[PDB]
């Protein structure tokens, strides 16, 4: 029944992991999104003059 | 039976910690951000020539050449800017389901129902594309493969295990285990130190290419996970499943961040890919349409609806200048915005 | 100077029939054209033929107005010989083009159903394009006798004929006989032989229900029978006139007796242009669905 | 701009090769072979050949100058709900079932139910091959095992007049064979409206007519989709 | 997250009755077709019965067609299997399986080994 031991050990390694609050992760994601939005042609359609797929 | 009780109680402890790690939802914090609005993408180009359903495609670092695998036995590298076919490789097995483009562009990988990963060299001295390697050892069909470099390749198989192979030796340097289901799709992080994988078990796992161990598992889904993709920052990822629901998971948060689903959507998700900025989350659905949602507000922002069959593969160029969608109609379609 | 042909219905029946034919066919022949184009887009070979057919029909419609005038003014052409040689040429010949394309459709259906696995070479889109080009060329060539001869004539009586002279010439008599035997009967026999083979193949199928087989039989028999109804009266009158002329060309009385039935038979042949878009389209669920989708798309 | 012309020429050559490979590809029919360990599908492959962790094996044969490619899934886990979707465009599915094993004639029926009700297999006609008829006949004649123990409704079942038993065939073995055939046909007709059809056949592992039967089934299937495509149905 | 825990069972003499329950968490019980499967000592995972989402469609095996009955409670998100007139050969571990995907009539791998969406199972002895 080594499966039980392996699962228990893996979940024990998973448990002892530092975690940060959901608010911090959401703030980081929002900061990254607003820090890269102007460089995204899909989010901000660039003019057709420089679009290779014109 | 003590081990089962230990597992149950430690899982309860993990759940308690995770809820303790939950102060506010992503909707609450992002309620004040301006909505994207409506994203109207136009079909700038249409690639034709494939004999059967496309199953997989991948962009290159050049953002100009794209490789697509079709279950008729053809791996076609197209030049997106000019629509001209650059390469057409006849595969030894027709049932190909995944393909990859090396970052250097000198090699291309593929695989399928045959438990072999075929690597072909695009820079042969003779100018004729030849298979460089046939990695073998998996006990199940190959579902996904990605290149760390020209000599290291990460692949997933239906045997519930992933494998990091060194191409030159033709041997699996590392084996990843822990999934109880068929491994569907894997995504590499931007820094190529960690990669995530979804394996049909209502969960996704994070793995280290160097240590060969599982760090975290996320189990927010209700059915098989079909596609997984990393956030551009590499700190989060998104997973689509047969439950017609997409879910965003942050590695540090160690739990679900946002759920993208709608009542009228009752079909599974086949592909998922983030944009360059990560604000727009693109997903392919079995209802013959592709939906792009707001990664923050979680509201549907745009729909393509241009394919006559289920969308099988979705990709975004490294520069985010176009989106390549391949469905079972034997046609890839390149979509781009307008102004 | 000619036979004193006269009719009490030539100014009422042919005009109204042609008006109805235009009104009902032009929208239905554009719809069938769109459906055939859609079929070609799906790489279906049949659509190619279904396109050409429709195009031919459309051409016919485009020439009917002038003839509606010809008959509304008691058989009097008023726009010159070239207008005759063009419009009346189309009107007398593209019906045989349509018949040839119906025969091509029947032969293609026979090859597909009866021989699904044997004739992949013939069942291709570009092969159909080549066949359609050959059909158009051959029909325009085998029907070009009139462009080499005069085709406007003025009578002792009021009428100024166009594309006919009841005191016929030998060339037109032989042309009519060829039209009857080569233009109509041969393609019709080939079509009825292709549909018999199709039904024979269908009967053997185990995956087809008896209701579906009955529907297929009904459709095939309707195609054959409606084509016969449309093209038999006019062609039988043509054959009788040619036969009586070839032996007794001086018999003007036969011509005076038949005039009215001849030019109402000729009008009746026009119903094929309306039947074709209704029988090869708008009766199949897929074609009707495509038609409805196109109508909704263009309406919105 | 010379390199652009060279690229266009290369694309033209690739397109010509692709077209040659499309004539060739539509000239051959693909088949999916499914079964269990009890079913003698491997023997069927080794008998129709007369015309490693490989994962999938390919068998190419020819009947009436028509080429057929059969694919047998060799090395995969018992889970099959995913890779089966790869065969959503095969010409036919040859399902081999051991009729001489009642304990697992219900697992095979459940597998057939799943195949018939699958979303991606709604348009594929399934060729049902009731294999190992001799074993079933001997088992029934011996009387040691009774079908009623596993399928009680067999007691009420009666042989239909549509049956065409072989000469010298016992009433009991014909009754059992047609009971199994009707059991499969009930699930076959439970779902599907003229999109995919089931072809039950009484076949044995050692038979030279299996290829001919498959060829006839493919002929019928292609005929039906030609009827649908050409607007005749 | 997806859990399917079975409750009930035990040592019951032949001819008795037993009601086994299936408690489901981590998913929407109302949108998934459910199955009851069995594994006897030394035998494979034999299928027993299946019930659709709304319960309007029900199927059993020949061995339990006239003996067992199945039911579902979407309000409580649970399954119920009532066995009556038990037989000695019914002793086995009974598992409660969910179909792979929602809004489908296809249940392909509910009998496969190491199935992810199957419960631990309850022992029934008779
Ligand atoms: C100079 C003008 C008056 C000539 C008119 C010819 C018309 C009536 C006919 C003759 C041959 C016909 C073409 C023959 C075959 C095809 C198949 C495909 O390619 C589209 C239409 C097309 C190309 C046809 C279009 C109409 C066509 C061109
Ligand atoms: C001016 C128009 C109305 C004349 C055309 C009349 C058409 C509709 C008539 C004439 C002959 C008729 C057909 C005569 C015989 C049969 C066989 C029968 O089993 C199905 C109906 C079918 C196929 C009839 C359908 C309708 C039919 C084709
Ligand atoms: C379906 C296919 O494979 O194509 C066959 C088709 O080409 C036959 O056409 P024909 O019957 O020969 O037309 C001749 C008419 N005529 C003589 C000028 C009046
Ligand atoms: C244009 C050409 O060369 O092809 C002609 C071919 O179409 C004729 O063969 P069919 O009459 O169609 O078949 C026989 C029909 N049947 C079975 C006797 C009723």
């Amino acid at each position: 029944i080594a499966q039980a031991r392996k699962l228990v050990e893996q979940l024990k390694m998973e448990a002892n992991i530092d975690r940060i609050k959901v608010s911090k992760a959401a703030a980081d994601l929002m900061a990254y999104c607003e820090a890269h939005a102007k460089e995204d042609p899909l989010l901000t359609p660039v003019p057709a003059s420089e679009n290779p797929f014109r | 039976d003590q081990l089962r009780q230990e597992a149950e109680q430690l899982k309860n402890q993990i759940r308690d910690a995770r809820k303790a790690c939950a102060d506010a939802t992503l909707s609450q914090i992002t309620n004040n951000i301006d909505p994207v609005g409506r994203i109207q993408m136009r079909t700038r180009r249409t690639l034709r020539g494939h004999l059967a359903k496309i199953y997989a495609m991948h962009w290159g670092t050049d953002s100009r050449l794209l490789v697509s695998a079709s279950q008729d036995g053809k791996l076609i590298i197209w030049d997106s800017y000019t629509t001209n076919k650059v390469h057409a490789i006849p595969l030894r097995s027709s049932w190909v389901m995944t393909c990859a483009y090396a970052p250097s562009g000198n090699y291309v990988a593929c695989g399928g129902l045959d438990n072999i990963c075929s690597i072909y060299n695009l820079k042969t001295r003779e100018g004729n594309v030849r298979v460089s390697r046939e990695l073998a050892g998996h006990t199940g069909y190959l579902s996904c493969c990605r290149f760390l470099d020209d000599n290291q390749i990460v692949t997933s198989s239906g045997d519930t295990t992933c494998a990091l192979w060194d191409i030159e030796t033709g041997q699996q340097t590392t084996t990843f285990t822990g999934h109880t289901g068929d491994v569907m799709s894997l995504s590499l992080a931007p820094d190529t130190r960690l990669f995530v994988s979804g394996a049909c078990d209502a969960s996704a796992k994070l793995w280290d290419v160097r240590e060969g161990m599982c760090r975290q598992t996320f189990t927010g889904h209700e059915s098989d996970i079909n596609a997984i993709c990393f956030f551009p920052n590499g700190n989060a990822f998104a997973t689509g499943s047969d439950d017609a629901t997409c879910r965003l998971f942050d590695l540090r948060a160690d739990q679900e961040l946002m759920t993208y689903s709608h009542d009228n959507i009752i079909c599974g998700i086949t592909s998922v890919s983030f944009s360059k900025s990560g604000r727009l989350l693109l997903a392919g659905y079995d209802d013959f349409n592709c939906n792009v949602w707001d990664a923050l507000k979680a509201d549907r922002a745009g729909v393509l609806a241009g394919h006559d069959n289920r969308v099988s593969c979705l990709g975004v160029t490294d520069d985010g200048m176009a989106v390549a969608t391949g469905s079972w109609d034997s046609f890839l379609k390149i979509w781009n915005g307008s102004s | 100077e000619g036979c004193h042909v006269d009719s009490r219905v030539d100014h009422l029946f042919p005009p109204s029939l042609y008006i109805f034919v235009i009104g009902v066919g032009l929208p239905t022949n554009c719809l069938a054209l769109w459906a055939a184009y859609r079929q070609v887009q799906q790489r279906n070979e049949l659509g190619v033929y279904l396109m050409n057919l429709s195009i031919a029909d459309l051409l016919y419609i485009c020439t009917l107005p002038l003839w509606v005038d010809y008959f509304l003014h008691h058989d009097n052409w008023i726009h010159g010989p070239g207008s005759c040689k063009l419009f009346g040429f189309i009107f007398y010949t593209n019906i045989y083009i349509s018949i040839a394309f119906l025969c091509c459709i029947s032969v293609d259906r026979y090859l597909a159903v009866a021989h699904p696995l044997r004739f992949a070479r013939l069942r291709r889109v570009k092969t159909a394009v080549a066949v359609s080009s050959v059909v158009w060329a051959t029909e325009l060539g085998a029907n070009s006798a009139p462009l080499f001869h005069d085709e406007l004539f003025r009578d002792r009586y009021n009428h100024t004929f166009c594309f006919e002279k009841f005191p016929m010439e030998g060339w037109v008599a032989w042309m009519n006989l060829y039209r009857v035997f080569v233009g109509f009967l041969f393609p019709w026999a080939l079509m009825l032989l292709s549909y018999r083979g199709i039904l024979r193949a269908v009967r053997g199928s185990v995956s087809t229900e008896r209701q579906e087989k009955a529907k297929i039989k009904r459709l095939a028999l309707s195609l054959i029978a409606i084509v016969l109804v449309c093209f038999a009266p006019y062609h039988v009158l043509l054959l009788s006139r040619s036969a009586i002329y070839l032996g007794r060309p001086w018999d003007c009385g036969f011509e005076e007796r038949v005039f009215s039935a001849y030019h109402s038979s000729l009008a009746f042949t026009s119903l094929n242009c309306v039947a074709d878009p209704i029988l090869y389209c708008l009766v199949n669920e897929g074609a009707r669905s495509d038609v409805a989708k196109a109508l909704h798309n263009l309406l919105r | 701009s010379a390199e652009d012309k060279a690229a266009v020429e290369r694309s033209k050559m690739i397109e010509k090769q692709l077209q040659k490979d499309k004539q060739v590809y539509r000239a051959t029919h693909r088949l999916l072979l499914l079964g269990a360990d009890n079913s003698g599908k491997s023997t069927i492959v080794k008998q129709m050949r007369i015309y490693k962790t490989s994962g999938i094996f390919e068998t190419k044969f020819q009947v009436d100058k028509v080429n057929f490619h059969m694919f047998d899934v060799g090395a995969q886990r018992d889970e099959r709900r995913k890779w089966i979707q790869c065969f959503n465009d095969v010409t036919a599915i040859i399902f081999v079932v051991d009729s001489s094993d009642y304990n697992r004639l219900q697992e095979a029926l459940n597998d057939f139910k799943s195949i018939w009700n699958n979303r991606w297999l709604r348009t594929i006609s399934v060729i049902l091959f009731l294999n190992k008829q001799d074993l079933l006949a001997e088992k029934v004649l011996a009387g040691k095992s009774k079908i009623e123990d596993y399928f009680p409704e067999f007691a009420r079942y009666t042989t239909p007049e549509d049956a065409t038993p072989e000469p010298g065939e016992d009433p009991r073995v014909t009754r059992a064979k047609y009971f199994i055939r009707d059991e499969f046909l009930r699930i076959s007709t439970a779902s599907g409206d003229g999109r995919h059809y089931c072809y039950p056949h009484f076949t044995c592992s050692v038979d030279t007519e299996n290829a001919r039967r498959i060829f006839n089934d493919c002929r019928d299937i292609i005929q039906r989709m030609h009827l649908r495509q050409y607007e005749l149905l | 997250q997806v859990q399917l825990q079975e409750s009930g069972g035990g040592l019951v003499q032949p001819g008795g009755s037993l009601r086994l329950s299936c408690a489901a968490s981590g998913f929407t019980f109302s949108n998934y077709k459910m199955n009851w499967v069995r594994q006897a000592p030394g035998k494979g995972l034999e299928w027993v019965s299946d019930i659709s989402q709304s319960g309007a469609s029900i199927s059993y095996t020949g061995s339990v067609k006239g003996r067992f009955t199945i039911s579902r409670d979407n309000a409580k998100n649970t399954l119920y299997l009532q066995m009556n007139s038990l037989k000695p050969e019914d002793t086995a571990v009974y598992y409660c399986a969910r179909c792979p995907a929602p809004f489908t009539r296809d249940c392909f791998d509910v009998t496969s080994t190491t199935y992810a969406y199957r419960g631990q199972g309850t022992q029934v002895t008779v």
